[PDB]
């Protein structure tokens, strides 16, 4: 499967990012991201700030630095050799137009599709708040790939260090379905594509799924009585429990 | 600091003697011979001025703070805590407890942490609102 | 005097990536931060130098490195300066030796509140991070430091430079604080998957775990230790109870 | 009715105690599980 797993040192070093250039008025902020990804599966190791100056009536003119991506991954490559240029990461909270532009300067000095990752520093979103996209041919246009947490045993520990379903599930879901709307009545109002047919399609495939839930609870229904069976089973393991002590406790008042 | 401790209870005058060695060494910082001079005098000040309240005292100190150094501060912060106790004044408590926040010296934090735990003695329900802010 | 330490998040875990990373051979930097009077060592950021097998010697600190790495960083607003150095072993704990004594001791003549962070990532998996904050006597606010007080003035003025350890503290901040929680709709997207798949494979499910109770119930006429039976029956009975949720 | 009041003080150290109780439960069971992992 195609993947991307992120370092928590990504998203802090993007977190002290925003603040540490004050970047603010929700303009852009770039950096490079660095780790292995010759492969499918994107690990996202290291990351550094890239200097980047924009005007504030065009977001189409911008300023970037081209030497320091090349210089300073020379730096990179003499610490450690795991440290590659991958893609990219900017301070969302959007795609943008403008976002190609760059994209497509990482393009010639990448070895793999070239990754935007979209890094949310506001902090207002759910879950991993971070969307990782990788710029392909359609003009080109981003597309969306799954960004989950990586791992390193010592790291993990750490992170726990310093900070020491069901409803949620749902609830997300309904989220979901009431962001699905806006998107229509706004839609609508343009009107008077894509969009369109996956809703039709979603549709066709709660009203279908009726008829099979009906068979799914004579299954559920054995479960529940299994349930019945597995509690006497451990009730067994407390009795005993009651006895040893109680034996104990009779030894004790003799005494 | 001891002389503070001696006439504690008597520092009618005691307050007025001292708040002069305060407005001293407000002006003089940057050698450590001065800045220990004033922590005592700080210390010392606020066992005078205890628990009457004497806006002269509270201004003299107050200057200590902006100087930003953490021997002097330290003294200074409790100082009007011990002198604001009782009642106190609404901008006493509201001016101590931003400052805090934005602070960058530990021992000013703390000083002034306690420095607003003295301001209510008997203030009961009236004090909820800044325990909230603490917490 | 009392000194404290604040290393930051981005900073431990910058430290812990490289440090396992380099392993069984040490990896050192240069920390970045403030000093502030003599009571406060902020730790802002860190970054890496060369690696080492040596145990770090003084040949070996990369003078151009560290002069081409900051000259880039002022261009991206990082101007604040070198508080020190931290350092790995793996395999020897969090301590010092002579080899790292003279490098440190070469860094003070330079600063003069210089510290020394070693981290073991050996003992980052006892679930804690163990790290410890060093300098040698190097005096000036350390003079009422190492009944009584003969003593240190004796111990200042028989040696100077001889190591004591510090006081660790963490500040942080509450936008790094929320991220570091937020790591635990992909998130809905995967629970759900896991939820359907073994909702269609619960047919076989069923099946294992009556052999598992069936085996359970036996041992105990045996036994007639208790732990263990317990424990089987428990796992037994939680997985039900989540399976009938599961639709 | 005075009588009432001196009951009310016993009562009191009681009600106070007895909610403090479920507070420490709570925590040290949180506090055995991330032991039990460190040892």
């Amino acid at each position: 499967h195609e993947k991307v797993t992120i370092a928590p040192l990504v998203l802090l070093s993007a977190l002290d990012h925003y603040e540490r250039t004050q970047t603010k008025e929700n303009k852009r902020c770039v950096g490079v991201i660095l780790g292995d990804a010759n492969s499918s599966t994107i690990r996202v190791t290291n990351s550094f700030a890239l200097p980047f100056e924009e005007d504030e009536k065009n977001s189409d003119v911008w300023f970037l630095d081209h030497n320091y991506i090349e210089n300073m991954n020379e730096m990179c490559k003499k610490i450690n050799a795991k440290e590659k240029l991958i893609g990219w990461y900017h301070s969302g909270p959007k795609l943008r137009a403008s976002d190609l532009k760059i994209n497509e300067l990482f393009k010639k000095y990448t070895q793999n599709n070239p990754l935007l990752l979209i890094v949310d520093v506001k902090q207002q979103g759910v879950g991993l708040p971070t969307d990782a996209y990788v710029a392909i041919e359609q003009e080109k246009t981003f597309l969306h790939l799954p960004c989950t947490i990586e791992a390193e045993e010592a790291e993990e520990i750490g992170v726990e260090h310093l900070l020491r379903i069901r409803l949620t599930n749902q609830l997300k879901s309904l989220k979901g379905l009431q962001s699905k709307l806006k998107d229509v009545v706004e839609y609508l109002d343009k009107v008077i594509h894509t969009i369109l047919g996956k809703l039709q399609d979603v549709f066709n495939l709660n009203n279908l799924q009726k008829a099979l839930t009906v068979k799914t609870n004579d299954e559920l229904m054995v479960i529940y009585i299994s349930n019945l069976v597995r509690s006497i089973i451990a009730f067994d393991d407390l009795i005993e429990n009651k006895i040893q002590n109680k034996k104990i406790q009779e030894q004790r008042v003799k005494d | 600091y001891g002389l503070g401790l001696i006439y504690a209870g008597f520092g009618r005058d005691t307050t007025d003697y001292l708040k002069n060695i305060i407005v001293e060494n407000s002006g003089t910082s940057g050698d450590e011979d001065v800045d220990v001079l004033l922590h005592g005098a700080s210390l010392g000040i606020g066992l005078a001025a205890m628990g009457s309240a004497n806006i002269e005292v509270y201004e003299a100190l107050k200057e200590v703070l902006y100087n930003d150094s953490a021997t002097s501060g330290e003294a200074a912060a409790l100082g009007m805590g011990l002198c604001m106790l009782g009642t106190g004044k609404p901008e006493a408590i509201h001016d101590m407890f931003t400052y805090s926040q934005e602070t960058q010296h530990g021992n000013i934090t703390r000083g002034l942490a306690v420095g607003l735990a003295l301001i209510n003695y008997g203030r009961q329900e009236l004090a909820d609102d800044l325990i909230t802010k603490m917490l | 005097t009392k000194e404290t330490v604040y290393i930051s998040s981005i900073a431990l875990l910058k430290m812990l990536k490289h440090g396992r990373a380099g392993v069984p051979m040490e990896v050192m930097g240069l920390m970045l931060g403030e000093f502030v009077d003599d009571y406060t060592v902020n730790v802002v950021d860190v970054f890496a130098m060369p690696q080492s097998g040596t145990g770090v010697s003084v040949e070996a600190v990369d003078d151009v490195f560290q002069a081409k790495m900051m000259d880039m960083l002022k261009q991206t607003g990082r101007d604040q300066m070198v508080v020190g150095w931290y350092h790995s072993h793996p395999g020897f704990g969090c301590w010092l030796s002579s080899v790292d004594v003279n490098t440190q001791k070469s860094f003070e003549q330079l600063n003069s509140r210089a510290v020394a962070v070693v981290v073991d990532p050996i003992q980052s998996v006892k679930g804690k991070v163990v790290i410890d904050a060093f300098r040698l006597i190097d005096t000036g606010a350390l003079i009422n430091n190492l009944l009584n007080k003969a003593n240190i003035q004796a111990l200042i003025h028989g040696l100077n430079r001889h190591y004591y350890s510090l006081n660790i503290d963490y500040h942080k901040t509450a936008k790094e604080t929320k991220m570091l929680m937020n790591l635990h709709y992909e998130e809905k997207e995967e629970s759900n998957l896991a939820a359907t798949k073994s909702m269609v494979k619960i047919a076989e499910q069923y099946s294992k775990r009556i052999e598992e109770e069936k085996e359970l119930t036996e041992e105990e006429l045996k036994t007639r230790p208790k732990k263990h039976l317990s424990e089987t029956a428990d796992e037994t009975l939680e997985n039900n109870i989540v399976s009938v949720l599961t639709a | 009715y005075f009588k009432l009041k001196k009951l009310e003080k016993e009562y009191e150290l009681l009600t106070l105690q007895e909610d403090y109780i479920k507070d420490e439960q709570r925590h040290l069971k949180r506090e055995l599980k991330r032991a039990q992992e460190e040892v």
